[PDB]
């Protein structure tokens, strides 16, 4: 049982390690303070379960002295409010109206479990961390071709996820009705269920055959080969099988695998259209043959598409985990991912007070990398930030 | 203003058969024709109420209008006085609505719904002239996205304009213009996946997006309408008349059949009511006395049997001597008749005019049921009359919401298979009975053939 840091260890942390000036750049979208950090709502989650709301900070030194004397072990960003949530006592409660937040979403491997075997339980390696990526991917590809968002960067959630901060300026000063707009365009599989066939809507939507097409070529890498999941005949019958469309073939699939056990997922997938094949015959053999690639490819879609959380993004008024953040159980800084990111490469607090220890910096840890790259990201949503403002006064004149 | 520039300013925007109302008309118009094109233009918007309400499809909606249009709001033609009718019909409806939020939500709603009907109605080349008349992209756009447009909106063409051939929805395609808008203006079709995002815009499924612009533009200027009211108070003229339309939303007969259950299976609830505490108490006061004897003149009694009738009621405890019932009721009986002092024949109270009434105290059974009497018990004669639950759910829903007349015409439908008049219920009840015995005999008659 390796514990998780100690809370002299979350001290040194905040007191050394944690980039409180690049936060604090990031979230006030302005080099000078001003009210989108004064009136922006801080959740802190302490040790004991405590769990204290509308925190608010004016200042850099503000910001790292409250933390550092709170010593929590995490907390969380949440809106802009119209006034200082520090100041809610003195205030109705009517009279704080949240007016601004990024877009968030929030990927797990939780959903997937069902269709990986390179890890049990909490676990996480490079293998699974590949469908975090391809979800990471699709989501990418639909903010920025579809939606048009360029502000956008993703985060470590520490364990096996990732968190998605979209800080456009349209992104952020989205309604809660806007927001589960684009929460319905990119949350394709609702039905989470596996033991079910998805039966998606045909046509597909072009973000829909878009993904799809982006998904074929990994389908096979991962399912078929480096997880394997319906080897088991068990796990095939529970999984694979009700996302077929014919009784009948599910029947001649089951048996089949019944009198032959153990085939590896590449071999079921290609009995699937032998027996297929074998059984649907005559004029009508066309609709069968298209409906079971239809049902492939929900399957496909099933199995690598985006699996979000759908509460974090609904509303402004949610509260998600701040980036570099300690996960408690295992100590992982909750850094922002590249494209050669992996669960691995998220440097832990204890390895980074021995690093300290040798070299009393925060330049010369592990850290630092991920620190550059959030630093690069907060320059350009600045720069975008006072183009934004100059198109706005353009457009007024 | 010259009839010949008022006729060139009207040209001017009718360039489309389809307007959104943008403009307030300029010319002068009579009394008469203020009143009837806003009763005529009423009348369509409570027809599609009362089709919305009994959730009827929009097929099904446009076939009921169609006759009503071409009665009372004539659309498609190249007249001018028919499209200065709507237009008049449409501010003077303004003018009425624009007093409280209730008001405007039903009168934007069906205003709404009527624009989606007769966009529907529509040619597509007249459609295309109406949206031209919001930037469409041009062709080279088209063509660069054609195949992302035509997967978003086959599905789209396939169930709504039903071209279950791919050749025909490409065809229609091939001609049909997108329109490059933000997003954010029509997420509720950004939700269903309707419409095809490209970096923040969405490419349009036009027609709910044409009424939700008219929606929010008509709204708009409903408040600014109801802003501008006041002054428009110091016209003695027009105000009874937007105070009506306002409201207005909301031998075989003789003394002894009356009282039969052949003819009194016909009655509504309120004329039940009446007719039941008029039995027990052989007295009914001045308002209740009014309605009963209104709507019994109105569905074929006489005034000497009217007279008999009221006689007999009236005497029936012996309280009432037929000299009292000379000297104080025959006199009011017969002046409901015409055949007292200006001989005024008096028309049977309809819905609003009952509605009117004073509000119905102790001892009181005029007004009308739906409105005046608790809802348990109007549950337990709901029940009385072989209603189900559910039944008695969606008329009791009706009865809260204010729509009184709705819950009449409900009631109506459920026991026998829009009603704003006692003698319409009764008219159209008679009608059905005569038709079900009608079918009883013939069918008797066949039957007695084999
Ligand atoms: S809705 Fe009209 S006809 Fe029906 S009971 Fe009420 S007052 Fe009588």
């Amino acid at each position: 049982k390796t514990n998780g840091p100690s809370s002299s260890d979350m001290e040194y942390y905040y007191k050394s390690l944690y980039p409180f000036k690049h936060i604090f750049n990031w979230l006030n979208h302005s080099p000078k303070p001003s009210r989108d950090m004064i009136n922006r709502e801080f959740a802190m989650a302490f040790r004991s379960g405590a769990y204290k709301r509308y925190n608010s900070f004016n200042s850099v030194q503000d910001f790292k002295a409250q933390i550092e004397k709170a010593n929590p072990d995490r907390f969380e960003i949440g809106a802009i409010y119209n006034k200082p949530p520090r100041e809610r006592d003195t205030l109705l409660k009517s009279e704080l109206k949240a007016l601004e937040k990024e877009l968030v979403f929030d990927i797990d491997m939780d959903d997937y479990d069902a269709f990986r075997t390179c890890c049990s339980g909490a676990q996480v390696c490079s293998k699974c961390w590949k469908f975090i990526s391809l979800a990471m991917k699709i989501t990418n590809t639909a903010l920025r071709e579809d939606f048009g968002y360029k502000d956008f960067i993703w985060v470590f959630s520490g364990r096996r996820g990732a968190h998605c901060w979209v800080s456009d300026k349209r992104a952020r000063a989205l309604t809660d009705v806007q927001r589960r707009n684009v929460l319905d365009y990119v949350n394709v599989i609702r039905d989470r269920n596996t033991d079910k066939r998805l039966a998606l809507k045909r046509p597909y939507h072009p973000h829909l055959a878009r993904s799809l097409e982006q998904l074929k070529p990994f389908f096979v890498s991962i399912m078929l080969e480096e997880q394997n999941p319906w080897e088991d005949d068990q796990h095939a019958i529970q999984t694979l099988l009700p996302a077929l469309y014919d009784k009948q073939l599910i029947d001649s699939l089951k048996k089949y695998w019944l009198d032959n056990p153990r085939r590896s997922s590449k071999e079921k997938w290609n009995d699937i259209d032998q027996i297929a094949t074998s059984l649907f015959k005559g004029p009508k053999q066309d609709s069968h043959i298209i409906k079971l690639r239809e049902c492939k490819e929900d399957l496909v879609l099933m199995t690598l598409y985006p699996k979000l959380d759908v509460e974090v993004t609904k509303q402004t008024i949610h509260l998600l985990k701040a980036p570099f953040c300690i996960h408690p159980a295992t100590g992982n800084v909750c850094v922002p991912i590249d494209e050669s990111f992996a669960p691995e490469k998220a440097p832990k607090l204890i390895d980074l007070q021995t690093e300290m220890e040798k070299n009393n910096d925060v330049s010369l840890t592990a850290l630092q990398p991920f620190i550059n790259q959030f630093q690069a990201y907060v320059s350009s949503l600045l720069k975008n930030e006072l183009g934004s403002v100059k198109r706005e006064r353009e457009d007024d004149d | 203003s010259s009839s010949e520039e008022e006729k060139k300013l009207y040209a001017r925007l009718y360039e489309s058969k389809l307007s959104f109302y943008d403009l307030p008309p300029q010319g002068e118009i009579t009394l008469e024709q203020f009143e009837i094109w806003a009763i005529d233009r009423l009348k369509i918007l409570l027809e599609i109420e009362s089709c919305l309400s009994r959730n009827k499809s929009i097929k099904e909606i446009e076939t009921i209008i169609k006759p009503q249009f071409q009665k009372l709001l004539p659309f498609n033609t190249e007249s001018l006085e028919d499209r200065k009718k709507d237009y008049y019909s449409h501010f003077i409806l303004r003018l009425c609505f624009c007093r409280s939020k209730e008001l405007r939500e039903k009168f934007v709603r069906a205003e709404t719904f009527l624009f989606k009907i007769r966009f529907n109605m529509l040619t597509s080349t007249d459609q295309t002239k109406f949206v031209q008349s919001l930037q469409f992209i041009s062709n080279e756009e088209k063509a660069e996205l054609s195949h992302q447009l035509y997967q978003t909106v086959s599905a789209s063409l396939q169930f709504q304009l039903n071209l279950n051939e791919e050749h025909q929805r490409k065809q229609y395609f091939q001609q049909e213009k997108f329109i490059k808008l933000p997003f954010e203006n029509v997420i509720e079709l950004v939700g269903n996946r309707l419409v095809f995002l490209k970096d923040g815009y969405a490419y349009l499924q036009q027609l709910n997006l044409l009424s939700n612009e008219f929606a929010s533009k008509l709204n708009q200027e409903l408040i600014k309408t109801y802003q501008y009211l006041p002054r428009l108070n110091e016209d003695d003229r027009l105000l009874p008349i937007l105070n009506h339309l306002s409201s207005g939303y909301t031998d075989e007969i003789n003394a002894q059949s009356v009282w039969s259950e052949e003819i009194s299976s016909n009655y509504p609830l309120c004329i039940k009511n009446l007719m039941e505490g008029l039995k027990k108490n052989h007295h009914l006061r001045y308002y209740g006395r009014q309605q009963l004897s209104l709507f019994l003149k109105g569905i074929g009694l006489s005034a000497d049997e009217a007279l008999k009738f009221w006689s007999e009621a009236f005497t029936r405890n012996g309280n009432m001597t037929m000299e009292k019932f000379n000297k104080e009721y025959r006199y009011s009986f017969r002046h409901n008749y015409g055949l007292e002092g200006n001989r005024i024949n008096y028309k049977p109270w309809d819905c609003h005019t009952i509605l009117s009434k004073p509000r119905p105290g102790r001892g009181d059974y005029h007004g009308c049921p739906f409105r005046d009497w608790s809802h348990e018990r109007l549950s337990a004669e709901l029940r009385s009359m072989k209603l189900t639950q559910a039944q008695i759910i969606s008329v009791l829903d009706s009865c809260q919401k204010g729509e009184y007349t709705i819950a009449c015409t409900k009631v109506f439908e459920m026991t026998h298979n829009h009603i704003a008049h006692p003698n319409l219920y009764f008219e159209r009840s008679r009608q059905l009975q005569k038709k079900q015995q009608k079918l009883e005999k013939e069918k008797l008659f066949n039957n007695g053939n084999h």
